[PDB]
């Protein structure tokens, strides 16, 4: 499940850096 | 500037006390405060999403340092940023605080140390390049 979980990751990491931009 | 090492063990500690566990059971190793409370958000809205890192992950001593590395090479894949980083800062933690409960705490103290050498040698020239870790905390607050 390793690239799912990075995967999930990834995508939450840029919606946080998105907001914080 | 800020020690990579510090920040680690620091937000480590700090992920590790939300389950009830104290760091010096495992290891005898603004910034700061902006992370925690940028992993308290982050892991906010990955459970919005998805489900807690903690119920994903699959860990065996054997196979953890490949998972860890698996993982945060697919993570920063295509690029770094900021709320990559947080990412990564909140795996490790994840990926400790459910070694402990797994019975493998022996994994803690390596992690925080893979953790560490990642961001030396892989996150650091990114970072400097974008200004230090002053400019995390002036975009999160």
């Amino acid at each position: 499940p390793e690239i799912w979980i990075a995967q999930e990751l990834r995508r939450i990491g840029d919606e946080f850096n998105a907001y914080y931009a | 500037s800020q020690s990579n090492r510090e920040l680690v063990v620091d937000f480590l500690s700090y992920k590790l006390s939300q389950k009830g566990y104290s760091w010096s059971q495992f290891s005898d190793v603004a910034v700061k405060q902006a992370l925690r409370e940028a992993g308290d958000e982050f892991e906010l809205r990955y459970r919005r999403a998805f489900s807690d890192l903690t119920s994903q992950l699959h860990i065996t001593p054997g196979t953890a340092y490949q998972s860890f590395e698996q993982v945060v090479n697919e993570l920063f894949r295509d690029g770094v940023n900021w709320g990559r980083i947080v990412a990564f800062f909140s795996f490790g933690g994840a990926l400790c605080v459910e070694s402990v409960d797994k019975e493998m705490q022996v994994l803690v103290s390596r992690i925080a140390a893979w953790m560490a050498t990642y961001l030396n040698d892989h996150l650091e020239p990114w970072i400097q390049e974008n200004g230090g870790w002053d400019t995390f905390v002036e975009l999160y607050g």
